[PDB]
RNA sequence: GUCCAGCGUCGCUGGAC
């Protein structure tokens, strides 16, 4: 879950479960070619929670940008 | 490990191996030159405007100078007389070298019968060289020719110049012994009509084996030149008869075909080389660097301790446009890093140079008249102010306006943050951006204006005017003049323009409340339950009556409409801050609108002793204008700083407007509950948008701190109850005592604002507080943090529980505003419960 | 669970116990 969880700033927090970051963490993952030591360190990376802000040419742009992003 | 000396000639010639940029790049075009003449031949450096195109040409030749390669001597199309050809000048620098050789040889007789043989040749071109330079055939020319001579065994027959240049070169390499002779040539962006000689005689004559061409110029440049040649070559009785859209297109791609195998036959692309700019070589943020260069600031400086040349540019930047360390800050460099390097490397030549004169201050200037001399092609085209002396207040507010018109952006355009695509509206950007920083730099009376005209102006003409690509610029020039902005007049003055622009269109249900302003009424309603009645302006007293008469601006259009505008107190406190002194502006300020001002809409509508208490309201203004001179001086604002609080300040009186404006209520009066609006709630709210603005990001953006102090959580602006704007002030205050900085040296605009004695009235007035169970819990902690942070104490004992629970003469609080009418409500319905 | 508030045009979100 908690590689599959992202959530987005437009209006209010919005949370989402996507496909496409289960890919992303498999990808992330898959590209490391080291030892257990570095394994604890990338796959506590991939877990996390990352906002993201809203792309410009939507109209809640500046309303998510002053808001701010945080809990 | 490159060092960069700003105290040296720093001319284009003036570089030595030391101060020379792309070192790498030079061995490995060196090379490259090498091998090609050990196993067309024509190399092109390519490199943008102002960068290293002749010192990186120089250092080319000087390498090779010092397989045999005789190096040319280098020359330049523009600096020639304008119709010698190019051959001859080749032929001139040829014949230096070979008689200088032949004549310091001296050795047996060899130079006896060489000569005659390089001597015979340069006849041999002289006699034909009238067919470079003939505008007509001669005839009597055709029995000149056809004197065959089995000289040289030449492949064909004729006065062919190319083959007699080629035999030509072939004797000077035997008599030079070299492998091949080099050419190099220079750019021609002075003046590019003379690059066309160059092309011809590169085409024509240049095409052995012996011979290595390295030319230097801009594609960009070069294409322009080739596609004119082409147009002349179609008959111009032509061009001007079939002028169909269809055949334009035709004859459009059988050009810019025409023009790419001309390009691509001359210059090779295998052989193109392209420079490196500064962004390139020095990396991205964090990102490693392929090579390493540093700058020195000083003569007394230590080789050892020069700094990076992004940071030299980041301190240049950071207290240039007063900017904290951040990403924002950190935009401005790396557009800068992307510049030419010539002109990347004046401006920081001239702003060090003269800030260490300086000390031997208003370091913004330095980095204003720096820029100004730069950019200053780009203001040109932009069409902003170009005269030193008129550069001012009004006209700086011209030239935001103009840049938001040219951008076509009236969200974001007053950030001035360089994002245009264009590179006319970046360069201009970060040139305008200084200018803020200077104006309102140490004076909180020109940040008032910025604030209300700079970025006031873009965002009311978005909403109200512009809701055919002739009539947009027309109400455009109509709505400039209307504003009179460019004009030297006060902000109260604009205050009131500003006041008809918005009333002009109707709302829903045209009731009176609009963005940040109320129309009271004028005339008498008939059956108002309650004490609703006229606005009665003569029951007011000392500090409140001028708070109001400020407060209050009219327009004369079809039937007289009264207004209670918040735009006009923002003004009123600009006037008296501006002069400080005299005790007449005081005098003044509050009395110039009230009777002396006609408005009129715009033309595309389609419509106790009056002595003994006045002197003591005067009197806490000078007191609290006494304590602005000492700590304004450590106002450091930036055009992001001013832009973004209209942002928030904008968006929070469109909120405030629209949640009253269906809540009044035929028992609205002294209202007590949230669900209750009242004419004096919408005020105080107006007033405590704008003091809430300030503060939020005083901490954020202000160049004075390095930190924030709101902490972590949403940031939520108060447009029923004061809950945030109290839990903002709460917050910030344990932090600024845990740790010792006191409020004045954090936040010096917010503490100003909130000592004002104009706006003391409007945050506690009669009708707009909300008495409830839960809700006086954190009204109370309100006023006495208030009362903390500014130190006098504003509400007494008596009054503050006179307020609360449901006459006393009141000198610091509204009284009677609550109890006037607004258009348009009727107030019919009463307040629901539940 | 309940109460307060904030964003969008009822839905969403913060905060408190
Ligand atoms: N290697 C270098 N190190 C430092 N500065 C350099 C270097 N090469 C070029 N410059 C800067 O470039 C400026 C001018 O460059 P250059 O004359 O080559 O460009 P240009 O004016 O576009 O070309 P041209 O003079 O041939 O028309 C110099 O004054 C100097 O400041």
């Amino acid at each position: 879950m908690a590689s599959s969880l992202s959530t987005v700033a437009s209006n209010n927090l919005m949370d989402f479960c996507s496909v496409f970051n289960l890919i992303g963490a498999i990808a992330d993952i898959s590209a490391c070619r080291c030892e257990r030591s570095a394994i604890t360190n990338a796959f506590n990376k991939v877990i996390a929670q990352t906002t993201c802000i809203v792309p410009p040419w939507s109209e809640a742009a500046v309303r998510a940008e002053m808001k701010g992003s945080s809990k | 490990k490159i060092i960069i000396n700003l105290f040296a000639p720093n001319l284009p010639g003036s570089t030595k191996e030391d101060d020379l940029i792309q070192k790498s790049l030079r061995d490995q075009l060196v090379e490259s030159i090498r091998n090609s003449i050990a196993y067309r031949n024509v190399f092109f450096v390519d490199g943008t405007r102002g960068a290293g195109k002749t010192t990186f040409i120089n250092s080319v030749v000087k390498s090779l100078n010092s397989v045999n390669i005789k190096c040319l001597p280098t020359i330049d199309p523009t600096k020639l007389p304008r119709h010698e050809p190019i051959l001859v000048t080749v032929t001139a620098r040829l014949n230096k070298m070979v008689s200088d050789k032949l004549k310091g040889y001296w050795a047996s007789n060899d130079y006896r019968k060489q000569k005659e043989q390089w001597q015979n040749h340069l006849a041999q071109l002289q006699r034909g060289l009238h067919l470079l330079t003939d505008k007509e055939y001669k005839p009597e020319y055709f029995s000149d020719a056809l004197k065959l001579d089995a000289q040289l065994d030449y492949s064909i027959g004729g006065q062919d110049l190319s083959e007699i240049f080629e035999e030509l070169v072939k004797r000077a390499c035997e008599i030079l012994d070299c492998k091949a002779i080099l050419i190099t040539f220079d750019d021609i962006d002075t003046q590019f009509d003379a690059g066309w000689d160059v092309l011809e005689s590169i085409r024509k004559f240049f095409n052995s084996r012996k011979l290595v061409v390295v030319a230097t110029g801009d594609l960009r440049l070069y294409s322009q030149l080739i596609r004119g040649k082409q147009y002349e070559n179609y008959s111009k009785t032509l061009l001007e008869q079939e002028k169909e859209s269809v055949r334009l297109a035709e004859r459009g791609y059988m050009v810019e075909h025409l023009e790419q195998q001309y390009l691509l036959k001359l210059f090779p692309v295998q052989k193109r080389i392209q420079l490196k700019t500064m962004l390139q070589l020095v990396g991205e943020k964090g990102k490693a660097g392929k090579e390493e260069i540093k700058v020195k600031t000083e003569p007394g400086m230590q080789d050892i301790d020069a700094i990076d040349v992004r940071q030299a540019i980041g301190d240049a930047v950071r207290e240039g446009l007063n900017l904290r360390e951040g990403s924002d800050a950190d935009m401005y460099v790396n557009e800068l890093l992307k510049q030419p390097v010539r002109l990347l490397m004046q401006v920081l030549q001239d702003f060090y140079t003269k800030k260490y004169h300086a000390t031997s201050l208003s370091v913004p200037n330095l980095l204003r008249n720096a820029l100004y001399g730069s950019m200053l092609s780009s203001i040109y085209r932009a069409g902003l102010n170009y005269e030193q002396h008129r550069f001012g207040m009004d006209s700086l507010c011209k030239d935001i306006f103009t840049y938001v018109k040219q951008d076509r952006d009236f969200n974001t355009g007053f950030y001035l943050r360089p994002q245009s695509e264009s590179e006319a509206l970046r360069n201009c950007s970060i040139y305008l951006a200084s200018q803020v920083s200077e104006n309102c730099q140490g004076s909180l009376s020109k940040f008032l204006q910025m604030l209300l005209v700079g970025c006031g102006s873009v965002s009311i003409f978005n909403q109200f005017v512009t809701e055919d690509r002739e009539k947009f610029e027309q109400l455009i020039s109509e709505y400039v003049a209307y504003m009179s902005v460019g004009r030297i007049e006060s902000a109260s003055h604009w205050a009131n323009r500003c006041c008809a622009v918005v009333a002009n269109s109707p709302n829903d249900e045209k009731i009176g409340v609009f963005l940040g302003m109320v129309q009271l009424n004028r005339k008498s309603r008939q059956h108002m339950p309650g004490g609703y009645k006229k606005f009665n302006i003569d029951t007011e007293n000392g500090l409140a009556k001028a708070a109001m008469a400020s407060s209050l601006s009219t327009v004369a259009s079809n039937n007289l409409m009264d207004f209670c505008s918040v735009f006009n107190l923002i003004g009123a406190i600009a006037d008296i801050s501006a002069c400080r002194c005299e005790r007449s502006a005081i005098t003044n300020a509050f009395n110039k609108v009230i009777a002396q001002t006609t408005c009129i809409v715009p033309p595309w509508s389609e419509a106790q002793d009056d002595a003994t208490e006045f002197s003591d309201a005067i009197t806490k203004v000078e007191q609290w204008l006494k304590n602005v001179n000492e700590i304004e001086i450590g106002i450091r604002p930036s055009a992001l700083l001013i832009g973004k609080v209209w942002s928030r300040f904008y968006f929070n009186l469109n909120n405030v407007a629209d949640q009253h404006k269906t809540r009044l209520y035929r028992n609205a009066e002294h209202g007590r509950m949230a669900s209750q609006s009242n004419a004096a709630k919408i005020m105080r709210f107006n007033v405590l948008a704008f003091l809430h603005a300030v503060l939020v990001e005083e901490s954020l953006y202000h160049s004075v701190s390095d930190r924030e102090y709101i902490g972590e959580g949403l940031r939520l602006n108060p447009v029923t109850s004061v809950d945030e704007f109290e839990k903002k002030i709460k917050i910030i205050g344990e932090k600024l005592k845990a740790d010792n900085k006191t409020w004045k040296n954090t936040h010096p605009l917010f503490f100003l604002l909130i000592s004002c004695p104009i706006l003391h009235p409007f945050i506690f007035p009669v009708g707009g507080i909300n008495c409830s169970v839960k809700a006086l819990n954190k009204e109370t902690s309100f006023n006495k943090l208030i009362d903390e942070i500014v130190g006098d104490k504003l509400l007494s004992d008596e009054e503050w529980d006179y307020l609360t629970k449901n006459q006393q003469i009141f000198q610091n609080t509204i009284t009677s505003l609550n109890s006037s009418t607004i258009v348009g409500a009727s107030y019919d319905k009463d307040t629901p419960a539940r």
